């Protein structure tokens, strides 16, 4: 386990942690359209 | 009207984002190792 | 040394990274909020 | 060399966290917009 | 009248998919050491 | 009487700010490579 190596792998990690953020703004993404088609599609024709 | 329910989206976002804590714990872990 | 330098670029990085898992714990609570008045505040008041 | 292939990669990681930094960005400007539409359309109608 | 907020949803699939570049090139230089 | 996240939004964007200071340190220590 060199130097190297250990910061090699200390990047993959850090490149998994920002997947894993990637993922979850996809899903934030999902979460306001959500919302902005309830508004248009049950508010909005009520009221 | 039966509400707004986004918890599925909400809650799977908040998996993601522990899973995403636990990978920099590790590199931070590993930086440690330096 | 080149080893301490990107190991210290690299926990840079790393905050920059918690930096922004803060900001969308923070981003699910604004939806989480706006979700919470249209389903307690505005679809009662339609309701009504 | 290993030390420039890791600068390297890290430097790409960095424009990959900078690409995020954009979208947190703009989904503010997303949920702004929702609120000012309920804010302002919706809760004055109601 | 309804809530478009596509131009700006759009435009973070775009940089998503740039982020997601970005992470290959550097994962495809680690896997060369 | 209606919804008030301007608050956390602006927090959001704190935090943002301190994210990109945070890459722009790491690219200056990358810089002195």
């Amino acid at each position: 386990r060199s130097d190297i190596e250990k910061l090699k792998e200390a990047i993959r990690d850090t490149n998994k942690a920002v997947q894993s953020v990637q993922s979850s703004i996809g899903n934030l993404i999902v979460a306001i359209k959500s919302v902005q088609d309830y508004v248009n599609k049950e508010i909005v024709p009520s009221i | 009207l039966d509400p707004i329910d986004i918890s599925i989206v909400l809650n799977k976002i908040k998996s993601q984002l522990e899973e995403s804590k636990e990978w920099i714990r590790r590199s931070n872990k590993i930086l440690d190792s330096i």
